[PDB]
């Protein structure tokens, strides 16, 4: 039916990664608060047991590179998509960031 | 009201480990007859600001959610430009 | 405490170090550290410079899956400069010449064709017998459970059996003795059957401390039992990474002779050299491997060595790797 | 002296160290059996392993935590490959015979010879046989080139990454860095370093970049671009940034009083070079300066990366039989790989470098290849201690051999400290980090 904005940030919260991004696809007011990025902060951090670092500076780093949702589908799932029993860590983090960072420096020019 | 009677059967069984198993086959029952009510419990939800039964509420729906295609989570709840955006946008979750 | 009176300084530091390398890669759950297992491996590359009289390249056999192997051969005698491209695949001249196809040892997930040990004993193998090897580089477990090598065997037999200038000039064929070291002992046996049920003829084949099992426990799994540098706990482990889901030790993958196996009787097999170690903690599956093919009306030379643990075979600093050096070249050139 | 029987077997073990090895092998065992797997699991995702073949410092280090070669490849081809490899030998033989009557011929009996063949080996044939043709006759875009080399092939993005590992674990502890590029190009490298240095624990250090450039009226002015560019990045992450940029002919012409250098203590100083020290040795005596200046900066890593070959030999059919196995093996790697424009881009990125291969001499050649043997020779005379690559770095290198490669066969092998990318086991590039000897 119908959902106000806090509302389908509750009942899309508990849905992982691929759901989310299904319901990325589905309605309007779900899309634009699945381009929220702070359920896909949840999903990434999910995926670390210990990623070394304050969230303080992770989320505005990330954020300012092109986002959580950007990092998921261009580098994560690619290194989730053979196995998903293995949990990221501290190298798979840096890899897929530096990737961000170098693609980010690409679109610069 | 029946929301209200509700939210009562919930909350003194609240306050009434290994009791969360059963609890929650209580819940099965209790969101089969909180069942059509469950979108406007929500909206008692809000109403009242509840913490445990938004979360446990919220938890039915998004485990209906999983594994439904696109119109398949249409037809639950009855709910082409920007269509092809989003299509390869999130074409990883379709491949 | 046990096993330093029975084994030289050298070896005991090199089994030692790979048995602790392989502890530390092993994980409860049932998966591998792929990764630091490779980036501790130590490695070699061909080389078509004669060194001692041997020279080496890979050849790319298979694309699909990835299969390589690297052949050996003798230098050149009647040239002096080094080999070309092009003088790689000459033909062979000589009446008779033996091929041996060998399969290397890991328990089906470690080492690896390229290894700094299979590629020592290659060459001693080419010095000694005085014949060309090629050393397949088959898939690994758990990743290529099974039956991954023993297709990579048949694959790389096809491969052998077609190079026109590995014919002998007095039957116009390819004279292929099948050798194996551990698991890939365990290979070898497997593609004998192959080789068996098709129409290439393998005239020989060479088992170095075959890898078999049961679910039994044999009276050497309980009484050694971590005494010689291995333990029941990591046999049944790689037991476990190797066999398909929801299997016993039973397979016949694991049992030649078990009651779902295949039976050898009028079946044309060929002649076996079984060398068995005596400190082996399986020594008893080895021991029961031989008298099953002895009973099973087939021919094979068994070599029981009393006080050999693992591993004799890759340092020749003892009387076990002489003698059994000379047994198998013995049994080439018969 | 070493273990002989032990170190063919590839470990470097001292015959005196054996019994001390053994004893700590005893250790390492009992504390193995105390501490059990949750120990064992911090011995294998929180461990980064240095220099394996040194079995005393690994031991050590597990117990400290717990308390001419020629290789070649044949892949499958056909007898027509054997006429065109007889036919570019006999064309090679004849040109050095001072033949230049036979050559003419043969160079276009292979012309006729590669329309029939089909694969990889008639590319390598259209583009030795015209090296070998405008060689005859001498007796008698560029940057959306490298560009296309990134997107398809994999050895840019293995130097790039592999490198700044070693950089980022030598800049640990420092407050003000200084990193200097001889191989700037569009600065690739850089872009992925910053934001390690962002997330580093402790607090960023003070980012200062100096890029030195081919000449060019452009490149002069694109310099300048590229750290216009890096500048913003650095405010997005909140870095404090420098830059300046260089012109330069050659790396000989290069002096450390213009390069602006603060006392090393006070900014850490780390150089970086990525195929570039190869394109200096046709120059007499140029490596020598440029490696004697590299000291005079006092840097804390100089990371190389080069091409594993020997194509710098003194007799021209000598370097001709390697430079077409190597790059034989170049062009099967391609081979699967699907076609685009980006690929069709690359082979003539490779085609200039082999027509420079065999057509020009002295200076104008600039491809003098060498091997890690040889280079480290050179570096080894200059003072230059190896820095051993870790497991991180390889782990890294093998997931992005994962992302963009999937079916195709590289493999990534650890040697004397080194990393080396190569196809199946034939081994292309290598990546080396170095230390001034203490
Ligand atoms: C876990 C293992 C594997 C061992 C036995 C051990 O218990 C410890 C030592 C291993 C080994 C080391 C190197 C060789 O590849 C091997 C065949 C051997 O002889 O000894 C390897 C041998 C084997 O493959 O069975």
């Amino acid at each position: 039916s119908n959902l106000d904005e806090n509302l389908v940030y509750e009942v899309l919260k508990h849905v992982d990664a691929k759901t989310l991004a299904m319901s990325s696809c589905v309605s309007k007011i779900w899309h634009k608060t699945a381009q929220d990025e702070r359920l896909w902060e949840l999903i990434c951090t999910r995926h670390w047991t210990n990623i070394g670092c304050g969230q303080n500076q992770l989320r505005s780093v990330v954020l300012a590179l092109g986002g959580f949702r950007r990092l998921h589908s261009l580098y994560l799932w690619p290194l989730s998509k053979p196995n998903p029993r293995a949990r990221f860590g501290k190298d798979e983090l840096k890899l897929t960031l530096s990737l961000l960072s170098i693609r980010y420096y690409e679109k610069m020019s | 009201s029946k929301i209200l009677s509700k939210v009562i059967e919930y909350c003194k069984r609240h306050v009434e480990g290994s009791s969360d198993e059963d609890l929650k086959t209580w819940d099965s029952e209790f969101i089969k007859v909180d069942q059509g009510t469950l979108f406007d419990l929500i909206l008692a939800a809000n109403y009242l600001n509840i913490k445990g039964l938004l979360d446990l509420t919220c938890q039915t729906v998004a485990d209906m959610i999983k594994g439904k295609t696109p119109e398949e989570i249409r037809k639950t709840f009855n709910i082409p430009e920007e269509e092809e955006e989003v299509r390869r946008e999130n074409q990883w979750a379709f491949e | 405490i046990e096993s330093r009176t029975v084994v030289p300084l050298n070896t005991w530091v090199l089994i030692s170090n790979f048995k602790v390398a392989y502890n530390i890669l092993r994980r409860p759950d049932g998966t591998f550290n792929r990764h630091l297992a490779e980036y501790l491996d130590r490695k070699v590359t061909a080389n078509a410079n004669p060194v001692d009289g041997v020279f080496s390249f890979d050849v790319l056999i298979d694309r699909r899956i990835n299969l390589l192997s690297r052949v050996y051969r003798p230098a050149y005698a009647d040239q002096e400069q080094p080999p070309s491209i092009l003088d790689l695949e000459k033909p062979v001249d000589g009446d008779i010449v033996p091929v041996i196809l060998f399969f290397h040892g890991g328990s089906f997930a470690h080492s690896s064709a390229n290894s700094a040990i299979y590629d020592t004993l290659c060459r001693r193998l080419v010095g000694l017998c005085k014949c060309v090897v090629v050393s397949v580089n088959y898939r690994r477990a758990p990743e290529n459970p099974y039956p991954c090598a023993y297709d990579d065997g048949w694959i790389a037999l096809n491969w052998v059996n077609s190079r026109s200038w590995l014919k002998s000039k007095k039957d116009s064929k390819v004279h292929i003795f099948l050798a194996g070291d551990s698991s890939g002992g365990n290979i070898a046996h497997n593609v004998a059957l192959r080789a068996g049920e098709s129409g290439i003829d393998v005239l020989g084949n060479i088992l170095l401390n075959p890898m078999f099992g049961g679910n039994e426990r044999t009276e050497s799994e309980k009484s050694l039992d971590g005494k010689y540098f291995v333990t029941v706990r990591d046999r049944d482990w790689y037991w476990k990474a190797f066999l398909p889901e929801g299997e016993d030790r039973e397979h016949p993958a694991c049992n030649p002779f078990s009651p779902r196996g295949k039976s050898l009787e009028g079946v044309s097999f060929p002649k076996s050299l079984v060398v068995v170690a005596g400190l082996d903690l399986i020594r008893d599956w080895q021991l029961a491997y031989a008298e099953g093919l002895k009973k099973a009306g087939q021919e094979v030379k068994l070599m029981h060595l009393e006080k050999a643990t693992v591993g004799f075979y890759l340092l020749p600093n003892n009387n076990h790797f002489h003698n059994v050096m000379d047994e198998i070249s013995a049994f080439v050139n018969a | 002296m070493d273990d002989e029987l032990l170190a063919v077997l590839g470990y470097k073990v001292r015959s005196s160290e054996m019994a001390e090895v053994a004893l700590k092998l005893e250790q390492l065992e009992t504390m193995m059996s105390n501490v059990q797997e949750d120990g064992l699991s911090h011995l294998a995702t929180d461990t980064v392993h240095y220099n394996p073949s040194e079995l005393y410092s690994w031991l050590d280090n597990m117990l400290s935590e717990l308390n001419s070669t020629r290789s070649v490849i044949l892949v499958d081809s056909q007898e027509n490959g054997v006429r065109l490899v007889h036919a570019l030998m006999a064309c090679a033989e004849a040109i050095q015979q001072n033949n230049l009557t036979l050559a003419e011929a043969l160079v276009k009996q292979i012309g006729c010879l590669a329309v029939s063949q089909a694969g990889a080996m008639r590319k390598v044939a259209t583009y030795f046989a015209e090296a070998l043709a405008r060689r005859i006759y001498r007796l008698s875009l560029s940057d959306t080139l490298q560009m296309h080399f990134y997107e398809t092939c994999p050895y840019l993005k293995f130097a790039h990454f592999t490198a700044n590992q070693a950089i980022l674990e030598a800049f640990e502890g420092k407050k003000r860095v200084h990193v200097i590029d001889f191989s700037m190009n569009q600065g690739l490298q850089w872009p992925a370093l910053m934001q390690a240095l962002a997330l580093r624990e402790g607090g960023p250090p003070t980012f200062r970049l100096t890029g030195i450039g081919p000449p060019a009226p452009d490149n002069s002015d694109h310099l300048h671009e590229v750290g216009c560019k890096l500048a913003q990045l650095a405010e997005a992450i909140h870095v404090e940034f420098e830059y300046r940029g260089f012109v330069a002919n050659s790396l000989a012409d290069l002096d450390a009083s213009m390069l602006e250098l603060r006392p090393s203590d006070t900014e850490a100083v780390a150089v970086n070079s990525v195929f570039e020290l190869h394109k200096l040795l046709g120059r007499p005596g140029g490596i020598e300066k440029v490696l004697g200046v590299v000291k005079q900066i006092k840097p804390v890593i100089f990371t190389v990366v080069e091409q594993e070959s020997n194509h710098n030999g003194p007799v021209f059919l000598d370097r001709f039989t390697e430079s077409l196995h190597y790059y034989s093996t170049l062009f099967d790697s391609l081979e699967g790989v699907p076609n685009s424009q980006d690929k069709v881009m690359s082979e003539v990125y490779l085609g200039k470098q082999i027509c420079n291969l065999v057509a020009c001499e002295g200076p104008d050649r600039v491809e003098r290849h060498e091997t890690l043997s040889q280079w480290g020779n050179r570096f080894g005379s200059s003072g230059l201690a190896p820095a051993h690559l870790g497991s991180n770095a390889f782990k890294q290198a093998s997931m992005l051999l994962s992302v963009f490669n999937s079916g195709q066969g590289y493999r990534v092998e650890e040697s004397n400290g080194c990393l080396m990318l190569g196809w199946h086991t034939r081994p292309l590039i290598t990546t080396s980090a170095w230390k001034l000897s203490t």
